[PDB]
RNA sequence: AUCGAGAGGA
């Protein structure tokens, strides 16, 4: 639901890229150069950031439990 | 879906059916594995009578 | 002449051997030994 | 069930196969007595079928125990 | 239900050796090093640094199982020498090599960062 | 001594059916002090073997110079003066056939020894006179070293 | 049925020796006693498997054949194979 | 649940006793995926294993004497092959003779039958792998293979 | 059809009298497969005498105890002495060649089509090989086995 | 008989990787010097959370397990802590542990990332590497209005062994041979394989001559670092902990010689 | 050859005769046989209860 | 808990 932590295989981090990766991507970045901005040169780490679906951002339209 | 968690299962006396005092149907009622008419044909072919004997009188409803 | 003795000895060992047991279930066996290989021939 | 419930294999060896009501039923209008002699029979009673390890008998041998 | 925790494949149970030496009786002057809680990282250079030795005849190593923590070293030798003692100039030998290489990685990373 | 057989082959062919194996080549080569067909698989790899090479062979019993049988027991520590030190590419395997052109009632006068060292198979076919050291399911050694 | 003149194998059949050493091996676990000797086996049916292979099981097989008589074989009379 | 119908499954049911198949006389287990393409691989004629690999994989013989066999070629360098270590994997002093799936069909009328360009014709003698790529005829369930052999 | 052969010949069964018999005691086969043996020792093998013809079949098997040199190449020299001069051996030999043409007929009209793929129980080739490597047997020297040693 | 004599030669030291070169070393020493790398080069990550308050869409376990892969800065304290096996202390203490807090509150209308920033230590020292003085920091969670997210968490000694979390590599790039002159792989068709880049060959060639009398020498290795250690440190720590283990295999095979 | 003619040659050796057969589509066993020039000896069909 | 039904696994 939210961008993992560490690359499941190398266990390089990529959680504090994915903010990172879509200002990068709404900068006119292609994905491939944007994964290169950030320096994921393994396809192991660009396979986490670009095929991540972030379902946090649909969770949080609904209202939580207590107000 | 199938997660071996799920699946795992085993008995040792544990409840038996109201009807024919046999193990229970299910891991859901602790119950106890089939042992069928071709596990049956199997065992005779084997030539085992008493593990036959055990499966099907000694285990299940003696 | 020994080798042959030999021979004439495991011969006659592994013919014994060979001979069918009583209690052999060969009814069973023999449905099974039928009916295993059904499971694999073709329907059409 | 029309050639292996037709032989004299015994009532209850039919019933186990095909037809169970029908057998056993003509097996009391007929007074039919089963010698459990098949393995079916005697796995039915729970008893020691006479296949295999249950085709012989086990004496203990007095003569041998000194 | 049935994980075993992860720290059994490096922590020994209570009353459990590390090391165990049993005498080969197949051939002679062989033996036997059942480890526990170890795995292939010294297994393989064990192994290899027996190797090393002229006077090593075998020098092999198995994880017998992977779900187990245990590695199996065989060690033969030439009549003359043993495999404990092999083995021991084995850990020697091991431990000034990774000495050596530290003390010349510290060089090396010190060469680097000054220039 | 322990020699079975010594002589000197010119390599005349490399794998006339093609290369069957990368690292392994079979040669047909013919000696010339006895006139002997051999077909021998070698380890390219390690011991390259070209065309038109000469080559002395020595199928021998025994490593040792004395006469001194082996154990067919891998023994690298072993300190005594064995004649694999005179030779390049040595192997060593076993006979498991011996042929020859006899008759119900004549004697062979050609023989055929084959060998297999560890699965790289030797043909040694020639006069029988010079194959009586050969017997099956016997362990011999190769000892072959390249001579220009 | 004339013992002098037995006509069954003499060889113990498969069957035969499962079900001797079964029944030999519950009664060594049943305190009876053991007619071999013993290094340090504890497991009744090693125990059972020692005294076939010594031919040193009191059991007596009494095999019935098809017309209703029977044959008696001491364990040590039979040919154990396996 | 008793020691009688243990005693009787571990001499009538126990799956060594049971590797013959009544069915078709022969076996009903043998080599399978991995290994059987690893034993294809590892019988060719050009493996060659070198002493550190030869006493990994003679760490795993439950059925080893403890000698290590001499290698097929001992100069310029020490080399085992493949057969030579399946060799000492098979047991007893078993005879036997299969062929490779690749086996040409004309090989065995010409000449070169009894040293085959191919490595095909299994032979095994004494026990130990004289010559022959292994495979699912010689290792799988037919009838004549070496796990039939060997039983 | 599993269930159904399962439930016909389930209590068929092998007695102690080695006949094949079912519940009722009625007899199904006086000997399992017509020859008393089990289905896992059996094997594989060849009738040597079935497929060659009457030529081949008398140079294959026929012992020939005329030619000397032969004998000589196959036989050590006692044996070769006793078999050439002795009679009694030499009409043991040809009744075994009788003996062998006779048991061809009967393979000839048991297989009326020239199959000598067979099932039997001893691999005796394998047997063969097993004794000549058991024993070291050199196939280039001559035996020390009596022919009538074999046949006896 | 004896040790060999190792020589390096760093080719790169960065702080996010370390690019160096063994030479006279065995294959088994440098493959277990790589393995040591991943799994026995002790670092320091959570390992114990207590969730006060949770009212984000993740459920404990996702923030308890996200937690636990933060890196941790762990160069000069992960040799002073101990195991918490090894501390004769209660289930805590500052001799083996790491407290850590995080309490978030989203009261704004935009959605509040919980990021590592939010782990406040007590352990000046131990804290998380994106938080240190760019890269952004680690994400752990998005709260809505109203969402609140209050946990205390401790943080342990341990090595990758026991769990991926306490890896501190981002990735080990090992090589040998670059140009395949041992012949340890077997290119059915050489040319159409990329060369190394430590390879020495001109771009005809596709791969060396088969050196029949070689051996593996001049292993090549790229430690990137995931943050805790520095490359160089993970390096140093997995020759000291390889020695280490060396040492008490020897210590026990000594008491195992001298019982007999 | 399973269905050709394997006779024994005056040598001795088995010979599989090449002849024409003849495959019905129904079964008139009984009246088949009892015809000239067709074989009573080896004429056989697939449905047993005939 | 029973029974039935449905959806699935090999
Ligand atoms: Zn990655
Ligand atoms: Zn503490």
């Amino acid at each position: 639901m939210i961008i993992p932590v560490r690359c499941f295989t190398c266990g390089k981090i990529v959680g504090n890229k994915w903010e990172a990766y879509l200002g990068l991507l709404q900068a006119e970045y292609t994905e491939g150069d944007a994964l290169d901005a950030l320096g994921l040169k393994r396809y192991c780490c660009r396979r986490m950031l670009l095929a991540h679906v972030d379902l946090i951002e649909k969770l949080l339209n609904y209202a939580p439990l207590e107000k | 879906k199938h997660m071996v968690d799920d699946k795992i299962h085993s008995r040792a006396r544990g409840p038996i059916q109201i009807l024919n005092r046999q193990p229970m149907e299910g891991r859901s009622r602790d119950g106890g594995l089939r042992f069928g008419e071709m596990e049956r044909d199997c065992q005779i072919a084997h030539g085992a009578a008493q593990f036959l004997r055990e499966r099907l009188f000694e285990a299940s409803d003696p | 002449g020994e080798a042959f003795d030999w021979l004439l000895g495991e011969i006659e060992s592994k013919f014994n051997q060979a001979i069918a047991h009583p209690g052999e279930m060969v009814g069973a066996l023999a449905a099974q030994s039928l009916g295993e290989p059904a499971t694999q021939m073709t329907l059409n | 069930r029309h050639g292996v419930n037709r032989q004299d294999t015994g009532p209850l060896m039919k019933c186990s196969f095909e037809e169970t009501v029908d057998v056993l039923m003509e097996a009391a209008a007929h007074g039919e007595s089963d010698p459990m002699k098949g393995v079916s029979e005697n796995i039915m009673l729970g008893q020691l079928a006479p296949a295999g390890t249950g085709c012989f008998d086990l004496l203990l041998d007095a003569e041998k125990c000194k | 239900m049935n994980a075993p925790p992860a720290f059994e494949s490096f922590l020994l149970f209570e009353g459990e050796k590390k090391i165990t030496i049993n005498k080969d009786t197949k051939v002679p002057n062989a033996c036997l090093f059942t480890i526990n809680k170890e795995d292939h990282t010294l297994g393989n250079i064990i192994k290899s640094q027996l190797l090393k030795d002229p006077q090593v005849l075998f020098a092999g190593y198995k994880v017998p199982h992977p779900l187990e923590h245990k590695i199996i070293i065989r060690v033969q030798t030439t009549p003359d020498y043993s495999p404990q003692e092999a083995f021991t100039n084995a850990i020697t030998d091991l431990i000034s090599e990774l000495s050596l290489l530290e003390e010349r990685f510290r060089v090396a990373i010190k060469d680097k960062q000054e220039g | 001594a322990g020699i079975l057989f010594e002589d000197i082959f010119d390599v005349k062919d490399i794998d006339p059916e093609g290369k069957k194996f990368d690292r392994v080549s079979r040669l047909h080569c013919e000696s010339e002090s006895f006139k002997m067909d051999l077909i021998l698989d070698v380890n390219i790899q390690i011991y390259p073997v070209d065309l038109g090479d000469k080559f002395r062979l020595v199928i021998a019993s025994t490593l040792y110079e004395d006469g001194t049988l082996d154990d067919g027991e891998y023994n690298p520590t072993d300190d005594r003066p064995s004649r694999a030190d005179q030779f390049e590419y040595v192997m060593y395997g076993k006979v498991y056939r011996i042929e020859g052109d006899e008759t119900s009632t004549e004697a062979a006068t050609r023989l055929s020894a084959y060998v297999s060292y560890g699965g790289l198979l030797m043909r040694l076919q020639g006069d029988a006179n010079n194959l009586h050291g050969f017997e099956v399911d016997s362990r011999v050694y190769l000892l072959m070293k390249k001579l220009a | 049925q004339a013992n002098q003149k037995r006509i069954t194998t003499p060889y113990m059949t498969k069957y035969e020796r499962a079900r001797v050493l079964g029944t030999r091996a519950l009664q060594i676990a049943m305190c009876a006693p053991v007619m071999v000797e013993l290094e340090g086996e504890t497991d009744p049916l090693l125990i059972a498997m020692k005294e076939l292979k010594a031919r040193k099981i009191p059991i007596i097989i009494r095999r019935y054949l098809p017309d209703g008589s029977y044959e008696d074989w001491g364990v040590d009379e039979l040919i154990i194979s396996d | 649940q008793s020691l009688e119908t243990r005693a009787e499954i571990q001499e009538l049911a126990m799956v060594p006793r049971m590797i013959v198949t009544p069915q078709s006389n022969r076996p009903v287990m043998g080599i399978v995926q991995d290994t059987l393409t690893a034993v294809r691989k590892f019988t060719k004629r050009d493996v060659f294993l070198e002493r550190g690999e030869v006493m990994n994989l003679l760490m795993f013989l439950s059925t080893w004497d403890g000698k290590v066999p001499q290698p097929a070629i001992l100069k310029p360098r020490p080399l085992w092959t493949g057969k030579q270590i399946f060799s000492l994997i098979i047991p007893g002093h078993i005879n036997c003779i299969r062929t490779h799936s690749t086996h040409p069909d004309d090989e065995d009328s010409g000449p070169y039958k009894h040293i085959s360009p191919g490595d095909t014709k299994v032979v095994v003698e004494n026990g130990e792998l004289i010559m022959g790529i292994l495979c699912k005829k010689s290792l799988g369930t037919s009838a004549g293979s070496l796990v039939h052999i060997s039983y | 059809i599993q269930r159904r052969l399962i439930k016909s010949m389930e209590s068929v069964m092998v007695k102690y009298d080695a006949t094949v018999r079912n519940s009722i005691n009625q007899v199904v086969q006086l000997r399992y497969g017509e020859d008393g043996l089990a289905g896992e020792s059996v094997e594989f093998q060849n009738l040597a005498t079935l497929k060659p013809s009457n030529k081949a079949f008398e140079k294959k098997f026929r012992f020939d105890y005329t030619n000397e040199r032969a004998l000589r190449r196959t036989l050590q020299e006692d044996l070769v002495k006793d078999v050439l001069s002795n009679a009694h051996i030499q009409n043991e030999l040809e009744r075994e060649f009788e003996r062998m043409r006779e048991d061809r007929e009967v393979l000839r009209v048991i297989f009326p089509t020239g199959d000598s793929k067979v099932v039997l129980p001893c691999n005796l080739l394998r047997m063969i090989w097993n004794a000549q490597k058991i024993f070291h047997i050199n196939p280039r020297l001559p035996s020390d086995l009596h022919p009538i040693k074999v046949v006896e | 008989p004896y040790a060999n004599q190792p020589t390096v030669r760093i080719t790169e030291l960065t702080d996010e990787n370390v690019k160096f070169i063994i030479e006279n070393t065995d294959l088994a020493v440098a493959n277990s010097i790589r393995r040591v790398f991943i799994a026995e080069v002790p670092i320091i990550a959570i390992d114990w959370v207590q969730i006060d308050a949770n009212s984000s869409v993740l459920h404990d376990e996702f923030i308890a397990h996200r937690l636990g892969l933060i890196p941790l800065t762990s160069d000069d304290i992960v040799d002073k802590l101990q195991y918490s096996r090894d501390c004769t202390c209660e289930e805590f203490c500052p001799e083996c542990s790491v407290e850590f807090t995080l309490d978030v509150r989203c009261n704004e209308d935009q959605t509040r990332h919980v990021t590592s920033r939010d782990l406040i230590s007590n352990s000046p020292r131990v804290i998380p590497v994106t938080s240190r003085n760019e890269q952004d920091d680690i994400l752990i969670v998005k709260l809505r209005k109203g969402q609140e997210l209050r946990l205390r968490a401790y943080a342990k000694k341990g090595f990758g062994k026991e769990h991926a979390k306490w890896n501190p590599t981002a990735g080990v790039a090992f090589e040998y041979d670059p140009d395949n002159a041992l012949r340890h792989t077997v290119y059915p068709k050489p040319e159409e394989w990329p060369k190394s880049e430590y390879s020495e060959l001109d771009e005809d060639e596709s791969q060396a001559p088969y050196d029949p009398n070689g051996k593996p020498e001049r292993f090549y290795y790229n430690v990137e670092s995931c943050g805790s250690l520095r490359p160089e440190t993970i390096v140093l720590s997995a020759l000291s902990g390889l020695k280490k283990k060396l040492s008490d295999l020897q210590t026990q095979l000594s008491h195992e010689i001298q019982s007999d | 050859d399973n269905k050709k003619k394997i006779i024994i040659t005056e040598d001795g050796e088995f010979k599989a005769l090449q002849e024409w057969i003849l495959e019905t589509d129904g079964v008139s066993l009984m009246r088949v046989l009892s015809e000239k020039d067709v074989d009573p000896v080896r004429t056989t069909s697939n449905d047993i209860v005939e």
